[PDB]
């Protein structure tokens, strides 16, 4: 009956373009207990307050977690034209959302660090024209098409990736480019909470 | 702004030849030079732009090459500043019959350099290669909204074409059975 937060606290967090998603239904959470394990640097919310989201009932609660540097805070808005919201990760507006940038402390030894932070700064498709480019903007709550070609961690800032397509996939090429950010002393992560309301299925409630 | 290019010859084969220096030098020096012969690994190239006024805060901002050129190896053959905040990049496919000009404007936030797709400009050749030794460089107007450059026409004669940034076609301002050497 307790919401399983375990996969977030163990292993290496994926990059922003490969965010892992925990879907919580029919359970009971203590969110403040989870955020107490970290060092919360920024906690903003939309269509809901942070104080409420740790204390209300929903039919379903989704928690996306990934590796994210605190220097690119300005880029994790959804009213932004940055590469993060363009090609990597984007939250939906039709339901309350919350965004949390946290830092793994010394007391949390069960989360491993990767070599560096990595994000996509270009993910477009070249048409059978071989002249026409159609930038592949990611949709809300979805993965970019270029996750098929961009590896789990960009080896070097500037690496470009390509994949020729069959006529049944639209022909032409799928094309992407990588970029990196230096790793910090302690791991810097981001969390995206997104709640939904079913009719009789108000099942995810904080415990007492 | 300072735009600079980053070359990477890490995996490019190096030619070696001996240098038999002065009669006092007893052991000749071997000289290593990254030299991509026909078919070898070419050096990669990236283009970065830096804000010289306030640098200690910000980083270099990479300007990625268009997708039309990212289908393989490619060259960077011209960098021209149109205005104080606009930059033009000529890219060139490794198979040198496909070049493209990229017009990139500066944005107050990220992305620092916004390159609209509608102001890309392609240059191809079905007979041979593009240009004489490299495609002509764009000669921008004062306002950076149009540039004259040298192109081949239907009869295959290098003449001056009038390019509009946002419009896809160009207009020849000369013609004849003769060529233009340079603007
Ligand atoms: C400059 O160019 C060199 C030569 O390509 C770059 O180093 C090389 O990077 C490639 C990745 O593009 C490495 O190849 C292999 O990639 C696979 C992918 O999974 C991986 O499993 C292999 O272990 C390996 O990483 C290659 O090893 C590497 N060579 C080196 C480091 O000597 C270099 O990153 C480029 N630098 C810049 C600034 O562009
Ligand atoms: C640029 O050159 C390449 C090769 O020189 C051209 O690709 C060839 O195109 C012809 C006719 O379209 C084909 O018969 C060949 O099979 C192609 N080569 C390969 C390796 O497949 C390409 O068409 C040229 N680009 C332009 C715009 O003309
Ligand atoms: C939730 O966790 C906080 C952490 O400080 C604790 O104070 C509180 O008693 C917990 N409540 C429940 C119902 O588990």
């Amino acid at each position: 009956v307790e919401c399983d937060f375990s996969p977030l606290l163990s292993g290496t967090p994926p990059q922003v373009y490969n965010f892992k998603r925990l879907v919580f239904t029919n359970c009971n959470y203590n969110l403040t207990k989870l955020l107490s394990l970290f060092s919360v640097n920024d906690f903003t919310c939309s269509q809901i307050s942070p104080a409420a989201i740790a204390s209300n009932c929903y039919s379903s609660l989704i928690l996306d977690y990934f590796s994210y540097p605190l220097s690119m805070k300005s880029d994790l808005s959804v009213s932004s034209a940055g590469p993060i919201s363009q090609f990597n990760y984007k939250q939906s507006f039709s339901n309350p959302t919350c965004l949390i940038l946290a830092t793994v402390p010394h007391n949390l030894t069960t989360i491993t660090k990767p070599l560096k932070y990595s994000y996509i700064n270009k993910c477009s498709r070249l048409l059978s024209d071989d002249r026409t480019e159609v930038p592949q903007l990611v949709n809300a709550n979805q993965y970019s098409p270029c996750v098929s070609i961009v590896p789990s961690t960009v080896w070097e800032d500037g690496d470009y990736y390509r994949k020729q397509l069959s006529p049944l996939e639209g022909g032409g090429w799928l094309v992407a480019s990588g970029s990196t950010v230096a790793m910090t002393e302690q791991l810097q992560m981001g969390f995206g909470i997104t709640v939904q309301y079913g009719t009789d299925t108000n099942s995810v409630c904080p415990k007492l | 702004f300072l735009a600079y290019a980053k070359f990477n010859d890490t995996d490019v084969p190096r030619i070696e030849y001996s240098v038999y220096l002065d009669e006092s030098l007893q052991y000749p020096k071997t000289i290593h030079i990254p030299y991509p012969k026909a078919g070898a690994k070419n050096p990669t190239v990236k283009l970065y732009v830096v804000n010289t006024d306030n640098l200690t805060d910000l980083e270099p901002a990479q300007i990625v090459a268009p997708a039309s050129v990212l289908t393989g190896d490619h060259y960077l053959c011209d960098v021209t500043w149109a205005t104080k905040e606009r930059i033009s990049l000529q890219w060139l496919r490794r198979i040198q019959n496909y070049s493209i000009i990229d017009i990139c404007d500066y944005n107050e936030s990220t992305p620092k350099w916004n390159c609209l797709v509608s102001r890309q400009h392609i240059e191809t050749s079905a007979t041979g290669w593009v240009g004489r030794f490299k495609p002509a460089e764009p000669h921008f107007t004062s306002d950076g909204n149009s540039f004259y450059k040298i192109m081949s026409n239907s009869e295959g004669y290098k003449h001056i074409c009038l390019f509009q940034i946002d419009k896809p076609d160009c207009t020849f301002i000369t013609k004849g059975a003769w060529e233009v050497i340079g603007i």
